[PDB]
Parts: structure tokens; C-alpha cells; sequence
């Protein structure tokens, strides 16, 4: 999941972060440049219970902590109260939770492009692969011209919906086409999925 | 592999006591939440009751509300249904159902493993 | 009565498709995850579909699950005697706060 | 302008950046650690011309071309080029000016709370006088309190300014905040700024 | 005839409210900038209104337009006589490869 | 400020012809485009023709190809339009209409100034 942690750690510099990819796991992780520290967590109003620590070098110099929940406190809706603690006693981090609030999917795959037919291209693919409920996924298409021209249209797609007709495209330029996804309001949340295998096209006329 | 056996059901007349306990194995019990649920002719599946792993949260229908309490031993890995005040309508197939997470609920999204099921008769 | 809509029961021949419908609202079907039981006749009941239109594995690859809107579909196709059961479709309710379940769908195969 | 510059800055580290505010404007800027440069460009099939450059230090210098307004038509190719004064090229790019719009951030915020209980009302104004506001499609941020961050975000269709927003919880203190831009197909840009958030606390369940 | 249609005449109290419509298509006004001109008698068009909403500077503020789906408004609070004159709206067409009028809207106001 | 002075037309004939002149001044004429536009009772107004700021691009209606021709001077501040083989529907208020930017078109949004306008009549 490096790609996931690392696409994440960008968004943040020095905080707890946490992601789920298939709403039966959680991972959550942070990075310092060492130190002990210990992961406890509170599911609801279940009795706390610490998290095996996990930790390994990442690149730049630095460490990474990070703790895999186990699959049985996987529950979503509610809250999760999470707390890493120093050896020393003192607090270094604490959030309150919803698992389905921080929902990162993976790339959807099978892109593929159509000329037909009005002087209009026709996209269609598919959700990622063993993804639960894939009609509470929405979508972002990605339009690149290229020529120095770079993202030139970006269509939000509906939740549910796998196909997306492009219109006014301008002819004798390569376009290419890029998704991404993510979970859909209201009940759920997260991150920008990481963009599709990208699919290129040539317009006649 | 996982296995749920039912027991202590069987016949009773309105007013009656029955006490229906459910033998697990097969995974780490006090884990995982555990349900109770009923199949009456016509009426379909109906959610009773249901306890978390540690037993400090517990659900009851609203027509049980009083009459029923769900409790759990980790330390033998058994799951009671204390049923008390019973009614002609209580008359159905219990099923012992086990959760996916430690807390049975909306995040759970779907029951994992049934048991075979015992049955509950109310009548005159 | 049930919450979720299901048709009592289903006739078809063998090797055929069958579809079975469970229509509920915009509080239990509509935005929540549904989930399909199989239960045969004297065993017990069997998860048959979650998450909409994932299958667990060791289910045959004949079963799938649908939905739109509010409501989701159960389709069998190539039809043989040991589907003959009785098949559950359930939702998480939001108007209320429990789980709730369909009347139950018993399908039955011709010779 | 230079606000909405840094923004842009943030999404490329080295390359020349173009965007327009109201559609009647164009600037093109990019960033170097000195150097002397010159800005041609050609409109559709109008002869080539030169964009007067300016350059100041940011915090290292900035080269900006802000393009005559007389040459600011949309739907046309743009074809840019930066040249050194060796003659030696630097960049080239061929954008379309309804493109690359970058709008301000939305205004009037206001949260209320609905009539079926766990519902908020969100209402916000368009960027003040900015061109076809029917053509502005909007992105609402709902973040909680304690740690949890961004917990829902809703695309708005566009030309709409009102959402209502599902699935609260109660005694929670929630904070809202909108940011716009143009709407395909016959547009695109970047994501504005985000609007001044809104704050409003839920109260309990009965 | 015209592509964008007003309607003919319309004729109105002073210190009233008055509403111009131009109804087009998805071609014209569906994805296009409209823009209004007035005509005072015997005098050369000004731009009224552009980007659909926006006003240009030195206009009335008792002049603004908006726009919904495929028709375009003017609207003409607080009438007075020094407003009667004849109104256009305007905006490019995609289907067709130029610009279209509408027939225009002679606005009269009674005493 | 800006100031745009149409000439030339009057009453002529079908098969007729004459030469239009828009005298602009107030902006500089080299750097925008310009158009006609033409305003016919019950007809509205009509998008006649335009060129470019260089005079390198040129658009004319359907109805008007190959019967008129559309020029300018930039060095003397002046837009022409051609017209030969006149019809009656061709009788019309013109407009010398000055663009936003330096080609007409969609992306110019909308029409900047207008002149006063000069009569063309065609008529037995």
C-alpha cells in the first residue's frame, strides 16, 4: 500500500493519517525523522485496545509508524476514537474517526475511447476490481490535449454511472483521457482516488 | 469453519420461560458481536436482539423491549437469550447469527455465518 | 408484513433465468448496502450477496445482484433443482434503526 | 493578482502557467532562480506579436505577459512562446483562453437548519460580477471537529447556489466552505479559492 | 423570421417592472454568452447587457439580465419614459456558424 | 469616446450597387476587428459580414457571397463593404459595428459600438 500511504503524505506533513481501501480493514500511519510510541484505539463504547505498532524506513531519511486494525473492529458509522502516546506518557496524537469517512479506492481500470459519431467520443470503464457497493461511486474524467494545452475539460460523473459522452473537441489533436474515483456523499467519504491507466485518441476532420 | 449450534428451545404455553443458548467455535468469540434472529411464517426474517464482543452494548426489538435480555460468556463462548413473559407471536425459529465486527450495527453491513437454528412454540 | 418487497414465490423451468425483486425506500434499499440470503429447505441460511453485486467467495458463479434506485434484483441464471430454496434480500433501515429483511422468495424448478 | 499566481505556483513547479479572471484578461506567467526574455504570441491566424514582459522577485524572480486585452478572444487558439535573448527557446504552448479560467472565491455563506432533523440548508453567492453565472459549477467541503477533517464533499450542477446537506451528526460542529469554477463543456480552469467557511453546530436527536 | 425570439411589442405603467424574454435554443442561448441591446428612436444600439448577467459600466441599475436553460431575460424596474425604446438580445450559435438577433422587443410606457 | 461614422448608400435599383464607408476614430482601428450588421424592418437585425484586425480573415453571410466584399484601411481609419448585384431584400439600416477583440467571432461575446447607421435602399 506504499503508493496509497506516500500519495496520502502529501497531503500531510506531520499528522496521523488514515485510509480504508475496501471497508474491511484500516490503516493509519505516520512518518518522524528516534522513539517509542504505543496505539491505542477506542471502537464506540467497547473497551479500548492497542493496535500492534508497526514500523519501517521510508525514503528521505525518515521513519514511518503505522498500525493495521484488526478486520473485527472494522465497523463503520461510528465513532473511532484513535490516540498514539509516547513511552514517556505524554500524548502526540488523537482523532475521532469514521471508517467510511476515509474511504481511498483504487485507479478504475478499462478505459476506452469512440469516435461515434456526431462531430463527440464516447468513454466507458470500470469500476476497480472487488470494490463493495460500485453505485456509490463517483467519478472525475480528466481531458488532455496536449500541445502545451494540458487539462482542457474535466467532467464530474455521477455516482453509479460507468460511460461518459465528450462533446465539442476540437479536431487533428490527440487527446488523452484519464478517471479517477471516489466514495459519494452523503454517507460516505475519503480521497481522490490515484488516476486511471490513461487512454489516448486522434480526432480527424 | 464457523460453527453456531442453538439449544434450549422447544415447546411453552403464553406466559412461559425458555432459555436459548448458542455454542460457537470455530473463531475468536469475544471478538465478534452476536445476533438473534426469527423466522415466523409470513413474517420473514426479524432482528431480536444482539450484544457486542465485550457485552457493555446490547439491542432489543421493540416488541421484546422487557420481556427478553441477551447476554454472553467470553470465557466459555456461549450466547444466551433469557426469553421471559413469552406471547403466541414469539413463536418462530431462532437463529444464532454472528457479526462481522465487534459491534453489530449499521457498519456491519452483512451477517456472516447463520446457525442451524432452534425453534420456539407458543400455543395452548 | 415485511419492510422489503419480495415476490412470495417464483415458477420457472430449468436452465432459465430468474429474477426476483425487493423494492423498499429511500431510507433501508436506497442508500445502504443490500445483502441476499439463501436458505435451503431444513439448512441453514447461507450469505448469497453483499455489497449490492459482490459475491463471497465459494458462490456459484450463476448468482448475481443488482440495484437501482430503491430497489435490487436477484438474478439466477441457468436454472437447475439445486437452487430450489427459499432466498432473503436485507438492508440496513435509516427511518428506523434496525436491520430489516424481505418477506422471502421461494423458487421453485419444473421438471 | 499575485494570490491567485502563488495558487497556480502551488500546482506547477516549473512551467509557464496562463489563466484568465473574467474572461477579458489573460497572464501568463513562470518562475526562474537571471535572464532576459521575450513573449510572442499569435491569434488564430492574425500576424505574430509581442507581449510587453514584466518581472518582479518572489520570495526567486517572476516573468509575467499580461496579454493585451484587444487580443483576449476565447474560443481560439492561442499560440505562446517564450524565447531567451540568446535566441535559444524556453517554452511553447497553444491554449484556448476559455480554458484556463480561474475564478474567485464564492461569497455570502449562510448555513441553516432544515426541516427534517440532520438536514442543513447551505446558500452562497456566485463570485461577485463574474461572467454567466449559470456556467459555474460549485464543490461544497463539510468538515468536523476533533480530528476528523473533511468528511463529505458534494459537486454542485451548475448555475445552482443552494445544497442540502445529508446525514449529520448531532451536537457536532460542523464547517462549511464552497469553491467555483466554469463548467464543461465549453469552458475549463482551475478550482478557485475557498469561499470564508461558515460554521454551525447541530443540535441533539429526539 | 429570427432564431431568438421576443415577443413583438410590450407596453407598460411608469415606475413599473418590465420583462423581456428571448427564448432560443440548446445551440444559442443553451451554451452561449448572450448579450441585450437598446435602440432608442432614431439613435445608434448600445450595449444594454453582457455575460448574460453582468452590466456594462455607465448602464442604469434599474437594468439587469439573467438566464435559465434555453431563455434569457431583461428586466426594466422603476419604468420611465426615457426607457422607451426597442431591445435585442444576442448570442452566438454553434449549429449554425454565426451570430443571431432576436426580432426585438418595442417597449411603450403609457402615462 | 469611440466614434464610428457610416457613409455612402441611398435609393437604387435591383442590379444596383454601392460602396459603404465606416469613418472610425476614438480607439485604435488596427487592433480590432470590425463587422455590418444590417437591421431590416421585421427581419431584425443580420450579421452581414466582418474581417479581422490584419484584414487576413473574412466572414460573409449566405445570403451576401459572392455579392458583397468586405475591406479595410488601416492606415486611414476605414471599413468598406463592397456591394454589387443588390436585391430587395437587401434593403436595410448598416451598421458598422466595432468587435471586442481582434477577430470576430464566438469568442468575442459580444458587439462593442455601433454608428449611426446608414440607409441602403433598393426599390423600382
Amino acid at each position: 500500500f506504499e503508493s496509497k500511504a506516500a500519495l496520502l503524505a502529501a497531503r500531510g506533513p506531520e499528522e496521523l493519517l488514515c485510509f480504508t481501501e475496501r471497508l474491511e480493514d484500516l490503516v493509519c500511519f505516520w512518518e518522524e525523522a528516534p522513539g517509542q510510541y504505543s496505539f491505542s484505539y477506542q471502537l464506540e463504547d467497547e473497551p479500548w485496545k492497542l493496535c500492534r505498532l508497526h514500523q519501517a524506513p521510508t525514503a528521505r531519511g525518515a521513519v514511518r509508524f503505522w498500525c493495521s486494525l484488526p478486520t473485527a473492529d472494522t465497523s463503520s458509522f461510528v465513532p473511532l476514537e484513535l490516540r498514539v502516546t509516547a513511552a514517556s506518557g505524554a500524548p502526540r496524537y488523537h482523532r475521532v474517526i469514521h471508517i467510511n469517512e476515509v474511504v481511498l479506492l483504487d485507479a478504475p481500470v478499462g478505459l476506452v475511447a469512440r469516435l461515434a459519431d456526431e462531430s463527440h467520443v464516447v468513454l466507458r470503464w470500470l469500476p476497480p476490481p472487488e470494490t463493495p457497493m460500485t453505485s456509490h461511486i463517483r467519478y472525475e474524467v480528466d481531458v488532455s490535449a496536449g500541445q502545451g494545452a494540458g487539462s482542457v475539460q474535466r467532467v464530474e460523473i455521477l455516482e453509479g454511472r460507468t460511460e461518459c459522452v465528450l462533446s465539442n473537441l476540437r479536431g487533428r489533436t490527440r487527446y488523452t483521457f484519464a478517471v479517477r474515483a471516489r466514495m459519494a456523499e452523503p454517507s460516505f467519504g475519503g480521497f481522490w482516488s490515484a488516476w486511471s491507466e490513461p487512454v489516448s485518441l486522434l480526432t480527424p476532420s | 469453519e464457523v460453527q453456531l449450534l442453538e439449544s434450549g428451545g422447544g415447546l411453552v404455553q403464553p406466559g412461559g420461560s425458555l432459555r436459548l443458548s448458542c455454542a460457537a467455535s470455530g473463531f475468536t468469540f469475544s471478538s465478534y458481536a452476536m445476533s438473534w434472529v426469527r423466522q415466523a411464517p409470513g413474517k420473514g426474517l426479524e432482528w431480536v436482539s444482539a450484544i457486542s464482543g465485550s457485552g457493555g452494548s446490547t439491542y432489543y426489538a421493540d416488541s421484546v423491549k422487557g420481556r427478553f435480555t441477551i447476554s454472553r460468556d467470553n470465557s466459555k463462548n456461549t450466547l444466551y437469550l433469557q426469553m421471559n413473559s413469552l406471547r403466541a407471536e414469539d413463536t418462530a425459529v431462532y437463529y444464532c447469527v454472528k457479526d462481522r465486527v465487534a459491534v453489530a450495527g449499521k457498519g456491519s453491513y452483512y451477517f456472516d455465518s447463520w446457525g442451524r437454528g432452534t425453534t420456539v412454540t407458543v400455543s395452548s | 408484513q415485511s419492510v422489503l418487497t419480495q415476490p412470495p414465490s417464483v415458477s420457472e423451468a430449468p436452465g432459465q433465468r430468474v429474477t426476483i425483486a425487493c423494492s423498499g425506500s429511500s431510507s433501508n434499499i436506497g442508500n445502504n448496502a443490500v445483502s441476499w440470503y439463501q436458505q435451503l429447505p431444513g439448512k441453514a441460511p447461507t450469505l448469497l450477496i453483499y455489497y449490492d453485486n459482490l459475491l463471497p467467495s465459494g458462490v456459484s458463479d450463476r448468482f448475481s445482484g443488482s440495484k437501482s434506485g430503491t430497489s435490487a434484483s436477484l438474478a439466477i441464471s441457468g436454472l437447475q433443482s439445486e437452487d430450489e430454496a427459499d432466498y432473503y434480500c436485507a438492508a440496513w433501515d435509516d427511518s428506523l434503526n434496525d436491520w430489516v429483511f424481505g418477506g422471502g422468495t421461494k423458487v421453485t424448478v419444473l421438471a
